[PDB]
């Protein structure tokens, strides 16, 4: 049999195998109900890719803009050219119309598998979707889902939770030591007993709140430390 | 089966879900008579209607007084619409009480003898005032957009919202009167000096909630 | 059959019998009969009105741009006076609506001309006149029908955006699409306004309070702005 | 609950609504009409 999550632990009667990456893990019995399993499957691809992308992006921006913090690039005045000082209102608009759109035609498809399939204005351009939170075609151009889909989708799961942890751990990080991931390894390096979680811990770099551009924005670090 | 209020314990006989909002909630034992359940309801739908009104009333006044619109508290708002327009306070009471004693005691003994305001003894009336259930008058007049006379499903799950947002704004309504009572200022007011700082202003460092604090 | 959720359960009482029926209710207010009935002439009725005030407020507009459509009500001066142009407009648009109701309640029963005896509307639905009202009707009905229905719809929300826009930035149609073409990411309803739990900013009411009309003090208050993002 | 209204409906607690009732009323006419003496 495959190997659970920990030795001598027996997994669920609903976990047998079926979804990539099962380790028998469910010590809250979330997945008991099949209809709420499939959701919180959809929300862990969901998070597994978007995580995924917050790293890839975090690791890129550092490697390529090392003078640019990425927990403050979210402010206008650290936008690059020619998106410096813009206005966020049109941003946020922008995004959420596409966003809304995008979220609502994946949502359409977990509420009726295989309804949403075709183009709404060019009649014919279909995906092939055969499981749900895989619709491919157009989003698998390189044509890489014509072999084992079952490994390739464990590594894909993952991949993902592994990234789930690791932006987290960039999150705290950056609360903790006001610094990247890259710049926080660096540091580390530089002293392991002057500069760990045993003293950067306790202090909070993150402000009480920022004025973005005309209104302010309240922030907090996800523990009370010291402001 | 179905959920209850205190997970674990078995409903009481006289609570068997037929009923909207229906969670067992009966540990005096107040709704055990079949004729008082009926009262008990119809008091309850009347409740949880004024106190729906009231709470989407003061939160809309709030919401104006927060904003530079003019408008008054509350606690304050009978004294200024007497004040501002040239209204006399018993005169007001007289009408009030004129009106509501008319639809009330209709709505009274419609309790009494189901049924008997559709015999057309006010303006020919008949089909208007015949009462679907006890505390659900429905009718063209009560019930304009026929929203209780198609789709029963849909009419279920109506009541139990109607029945649980009635219950919650009793709630908070409770909640205005004790915020008025201990703070002195209006909801909304409570709510922003509540969002500002979060950890340290609420009931517990308000001075009057816990005495001992 | 195009539904407005593409993969959604349309109502049951939503066959797709009626024109512009996209199985759209999700609170059910048609699902009775004489409702459904009310409510679909109360849908025409609206739908031409708004769309006759969309035309019109874009033809006044582009006529004449000096004068501000929210303020046609107040800087037109006619010979006629105000209280007579009330009473002309109060006559007549009772009549046909008294005319209409009735047809509402019992069709088949005013379609005869009360004044001469020999014209009389044929037989139709409610909602559609015909007759004398529809003196040519290039193409299919059914077509057409869907044609209005979806236009009336567009333009009720084009007329709500009116108000709204002429409330916001005090400008007409025209001048508010200009306005946002100019700067479009500084112009939309997120780039005037936002809302978070420590501070609410709202866009100011252009509309003035009061409005000297004839030294009457009409009140012109912009709709719900305590409840505007 | 029926019976506890049975129990309410006993001559002692009978008695002692009434007359709580009826001191009651006697005590707030006199609060309101001090000292009446004559018609
Ligand atoms: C569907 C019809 C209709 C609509 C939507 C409007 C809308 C408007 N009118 Mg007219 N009007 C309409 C019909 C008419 N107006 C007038 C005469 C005027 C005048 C004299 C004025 C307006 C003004 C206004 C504006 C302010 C409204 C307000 O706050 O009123 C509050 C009052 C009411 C809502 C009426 C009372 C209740 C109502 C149900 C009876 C607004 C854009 C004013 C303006 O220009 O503001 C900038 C203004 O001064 N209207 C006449 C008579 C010829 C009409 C006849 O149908
Ligand atoms: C969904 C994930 C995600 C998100 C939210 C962001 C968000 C952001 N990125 Mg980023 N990025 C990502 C993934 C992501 N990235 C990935 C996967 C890569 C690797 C290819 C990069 C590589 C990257 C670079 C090299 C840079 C950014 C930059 C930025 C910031 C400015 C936006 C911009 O470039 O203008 C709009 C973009 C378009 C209109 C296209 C912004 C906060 C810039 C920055 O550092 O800001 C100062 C910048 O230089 N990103
Ligand atoms: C597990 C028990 C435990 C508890 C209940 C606390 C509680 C507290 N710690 Mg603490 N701490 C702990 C373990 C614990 N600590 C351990 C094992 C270490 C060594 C890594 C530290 C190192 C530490 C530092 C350096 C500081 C605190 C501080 C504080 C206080 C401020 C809260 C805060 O956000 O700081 C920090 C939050 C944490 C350290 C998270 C605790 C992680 C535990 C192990 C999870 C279980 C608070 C009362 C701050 C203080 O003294 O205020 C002036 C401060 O500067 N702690
Ligand atoms: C039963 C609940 C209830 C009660 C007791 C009140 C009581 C009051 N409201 Mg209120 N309101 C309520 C519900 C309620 N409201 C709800 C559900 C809403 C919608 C969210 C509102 C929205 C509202 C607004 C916008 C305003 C009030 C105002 C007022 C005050 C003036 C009285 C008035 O309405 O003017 C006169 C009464 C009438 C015009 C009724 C007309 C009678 C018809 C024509 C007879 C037929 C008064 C203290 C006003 C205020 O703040 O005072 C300055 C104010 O402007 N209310
Ligand atoms: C003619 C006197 C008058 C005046 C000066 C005001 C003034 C005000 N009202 Mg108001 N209102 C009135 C009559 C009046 N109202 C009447 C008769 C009703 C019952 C239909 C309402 C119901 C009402 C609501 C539900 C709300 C206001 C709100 C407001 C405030 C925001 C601006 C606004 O009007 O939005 C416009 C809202 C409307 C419903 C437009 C109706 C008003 C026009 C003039 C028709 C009244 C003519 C009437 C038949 C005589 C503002 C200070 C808002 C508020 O409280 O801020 C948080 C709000 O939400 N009013
Ligand atoms: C909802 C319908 C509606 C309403 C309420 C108004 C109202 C108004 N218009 Mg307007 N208009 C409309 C539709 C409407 N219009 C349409 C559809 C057009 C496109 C043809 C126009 C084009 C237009 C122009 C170019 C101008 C106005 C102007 C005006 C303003 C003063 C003119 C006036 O009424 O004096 C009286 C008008 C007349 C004496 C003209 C003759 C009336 C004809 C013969 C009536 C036709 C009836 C029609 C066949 C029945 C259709 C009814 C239908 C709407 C339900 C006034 C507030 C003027 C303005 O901007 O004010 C400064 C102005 O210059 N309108
Ligand atoms: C049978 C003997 C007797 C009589 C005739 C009275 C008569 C009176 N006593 Mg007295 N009293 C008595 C015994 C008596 N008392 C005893 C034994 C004690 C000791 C407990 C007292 C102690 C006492 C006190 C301390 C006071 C009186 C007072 C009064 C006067 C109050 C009138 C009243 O209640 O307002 C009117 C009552 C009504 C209108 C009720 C009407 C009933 C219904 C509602 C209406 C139906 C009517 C048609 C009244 C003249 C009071 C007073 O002011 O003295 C002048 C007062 O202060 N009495
Ligand atoms: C399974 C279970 C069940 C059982 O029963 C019990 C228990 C145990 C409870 C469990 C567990 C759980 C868990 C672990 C969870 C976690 C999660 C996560 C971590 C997520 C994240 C997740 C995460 C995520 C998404 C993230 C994402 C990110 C992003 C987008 C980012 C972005 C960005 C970038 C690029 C940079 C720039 O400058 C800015 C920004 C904009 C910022
Ligand atoms: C069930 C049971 C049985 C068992 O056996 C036992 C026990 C436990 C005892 C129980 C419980 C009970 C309870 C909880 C109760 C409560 C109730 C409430 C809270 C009500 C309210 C209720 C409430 C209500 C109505 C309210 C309403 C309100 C209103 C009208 C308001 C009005 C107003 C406004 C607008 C504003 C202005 O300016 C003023 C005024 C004029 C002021
Ligand atoms: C019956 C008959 C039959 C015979 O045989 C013949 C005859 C005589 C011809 C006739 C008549 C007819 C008629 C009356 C017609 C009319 C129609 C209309 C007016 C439509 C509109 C319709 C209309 C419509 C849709 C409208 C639409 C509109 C819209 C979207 C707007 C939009 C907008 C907005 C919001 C705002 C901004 O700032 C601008 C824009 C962006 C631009
Ligand atoms: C200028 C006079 C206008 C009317 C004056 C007030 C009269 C109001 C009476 C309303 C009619 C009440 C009864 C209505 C219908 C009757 O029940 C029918 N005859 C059915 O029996
Ligand atoms: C400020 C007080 C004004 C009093 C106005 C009273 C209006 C008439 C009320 C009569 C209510 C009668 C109810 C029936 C009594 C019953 O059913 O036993």
């Amino acid at each position: 049999d495959r190997k659970l999550w920990a030795p001598g632990v027996v997994a669920p009667e609903y976990l047998k195998g079926d979804l990539a990456g099962d380790y028998g893990w469910d010590p809250l019995g979330l997945g008991a109900d099949p209809t709420a399993l499939k959701w919180y499957r959809q929300s862990e691809l969901q998070h597994a890719r978007w995580a995924m992308l917050g790293v890839a992006g975090v690791l890129v921006q550092e490697i390529v803009k090392p003078d640019v913090y990425f927990y403050e690039a979210g402010l206008p005045q650290n936008l690059p050219e020619p998106f410096t000082n813009i206005n966020m209102g049109g941003l946020l608009a922008w995004e959420f119309i596409l966003m809304h759109w995008v979220e609502v035609r994946r949502w359409q498809d977990y509420k009726n598998f295989g309804s949403v399939n075709e183009d709404p204005i060019f009649k014919g351009n279909k995906v092939p979707n055969p499981e749900m939170g895989y619709p491919g075609g157009i989003f698998d151009p390189f044509g890489f889902s014509k072999g084992n889909l079952k490994e390739l989708q464990t590594k894909e799961i993952k991949n993902g939770r592994l990234a789930m942890i690791a932006y987290m751990a960039f999150i705290l990080q950056a609360q903790a030591t006001g610094k990247g991931p890259l710049a926080a390894l660096s540091a580390h390096l530089s002293n392991p007993f002057g500069n760990n979680i045993l003293k950067n811990i306790g202090t909070c770099t993150v402000p009480h709140s920022v004025d973005v551009q005309g209104l302010t924005i309240p922030l907090t670090c996800l523990w009370p430390g010291s402001q | 089966v179905r959920p209850v209020w205190f997970p674990g314990n078995p409903p009481p006989a006289h609570l068997d879900g037929s009923l909207a909002g229906d969670y067992g909630f009966d540990p005096l034992f107040l709704g055990q008579e079949p004729q008082t359940l009926k009262w008990y309801v119809q008091a309850e739908l009347v409740h949880g209607r004024f106190a729906m009104l009231g709470a989407a009333g003061i939160i809309l006044t709030s919401i104006g007084a927060k904003v530079g619109l003019g408008f008054p508290e509350w606690y304050d708002a009978g004294k200024v619409v007497v004040e501002k327009n040239n209204i006399d306070f018993p005169t007001l009471m007289v009408i009030q009480f004129y009106l509501m004693g008319w639809a009330e005691t209709k709505r009274w003994y419609d309790f009494k003898n189901p049924g008997s305001q559709a015999d057309g003894s006010f303006l020919g009336f008949t089909e208007e005032f015949k009462g679907l259930e006890n505390g659900y008058p429905g009718g063209r007049f009560f019930d304009p957009m026929g929203l209780s006379r198609g789709d029963a499903a849909k009419y279920q799950e109506y009541k139990q919202k109607e029945v649980k947002n009635g219950r919650l704004a009793m709630i908070a309504c409770l909640g205005f009167a004790a915020q008025y009572a201990a703070t002195g200022k209006g909801p909304l007011d409570n709510l922003a000096d509540h969002l500002a700082d979060p950890n340290h202003v609420n009931f517990a460092t308000n001075g009057v909630s816990i005495p001992i604090a | 059959r195009p539904l407005w959720l593409p993969g959604s359960t349309p109502p049951a009482h939503l066959k797709g019998d009626l024109p512009g029926d996209f199985g759209f209710d999700p609170l059910g207010l048609g699902a009775n009969a004489e409702s459904l009935k009310w409510f679909k002439e109360s849908e025409l009725v609206h739908s031409r009105w708004a769309m006759a005030a969309v035309a019109g407020i874009l033809v006044q507009e582009i006529v004449r741009p000096d004068v501000f459509w929210y303020n046609a009500g107040k800087e037109v001066e006619s010979p006629l006076g105000p209280l007579g142009l009330l009473a002309v407009e109060f006559f007549l648009m009772h009549w046909v609506e008294v005319r209409r109701w009735q047809d509402l309640r019992k069709p088949g029963s005013v379609d005869q001309d009360p004044i001469f005896s020999q014209y009389k509307l044929p037989p139709h639905e409610v909602g559609y006149p015909g007759g004398v009202f529809a003196p040519f009707i290039p193409g299919d009905l059914a077509e057409l029908k869907v044609k209005e229905i979806k236009n009336g719809r567009l333009a009720m929300l084009a007329f709500v955006g009116f108000v709204m826009a002429a409330q916001v930035t005090g400008k007409g149609p025209i001048a508010a699409l200009q306005e946002h073409l100019a700067d479009p990411w500084g112009t939309t309803i997120f780039s005037k306004a936002a809302v978070v739990p420590g501070q609410a900013v709202a866009p100011p009411c252009k509309i003035p309070a009061s409005v000297s009309y004839k030294g009457i003090e009409i009140p012109t208050p912009c709709f719900l702005q305590g409840l505007w993002p | 609950m029926k019976d506890f209204t049975t129990y309410l409906s006993t001559a002692p607690v009978i008695a002692t609504i009434w007359f709580t009732f009826t001191a009651g009323l006697l005590i707030e006419i006199n609060r309101y009409f001090p000292d009446p003496l004559v018609f």
